[PDB]
């Protein structure tokens, strides 16, 4: 919840 | 370990994300810039007072030498004050050339 919902966000720039 | 963003710092890490085929020709919001500015503080600790820009318009440069990506143009209220469409891009030249006092001096104190 708090290490997906800021992996998620790295994806729209291209890392995770 | 918490540490303000320097040169070597900052250049370094330009080079890892690129390595990474990050931000390479992704498209701008002022909602992804803060997205930035925390996966360097969550993974590499990194003090996000660093992330700044010119203005504009046209191209925007980076108001933190060292860094090696530059916003280049091609609603929402994380849209473009200059109402341009704007990207990221790698440029080394911003390693040896501060485009910024270049070109804008003005947005300096």
């Amino acid at each position: 919840a708090y290490q997906q919902g800021q992996n998620q966000l790295y994806n729209e720039l291209n890392l995770g | 370990p918490l540490r303000t963003m320097s040169y070597k710092l900052a250049i370094d890490m330009s080079h890892f994300i690129k390595e990474k085929g990050g931000l390479e020709g992704i498209y701008y919001s002022a909602r992804r810039h803060r997205i930035l500015d925390i996966y360097l503080e969550k993974e590499e600790g990194i003090i996000p007072d660093w992330q700044d820009y010119t203005s504009g318009p046209g191209i925007r440069y980076p108001k933190t030498f060292g860094w090696l990506w530059k916003l280049v143009p091609v609603t929402s209220q994380w849209d473009d004050p200059w109402g341009e469409v704007l990207a990221w891009k790698f440029d080394p030249t911003l390693a040896y050339t501060y485009e910024a006092y270049v070109r804008y001096p003005e947005e300096f104190g």
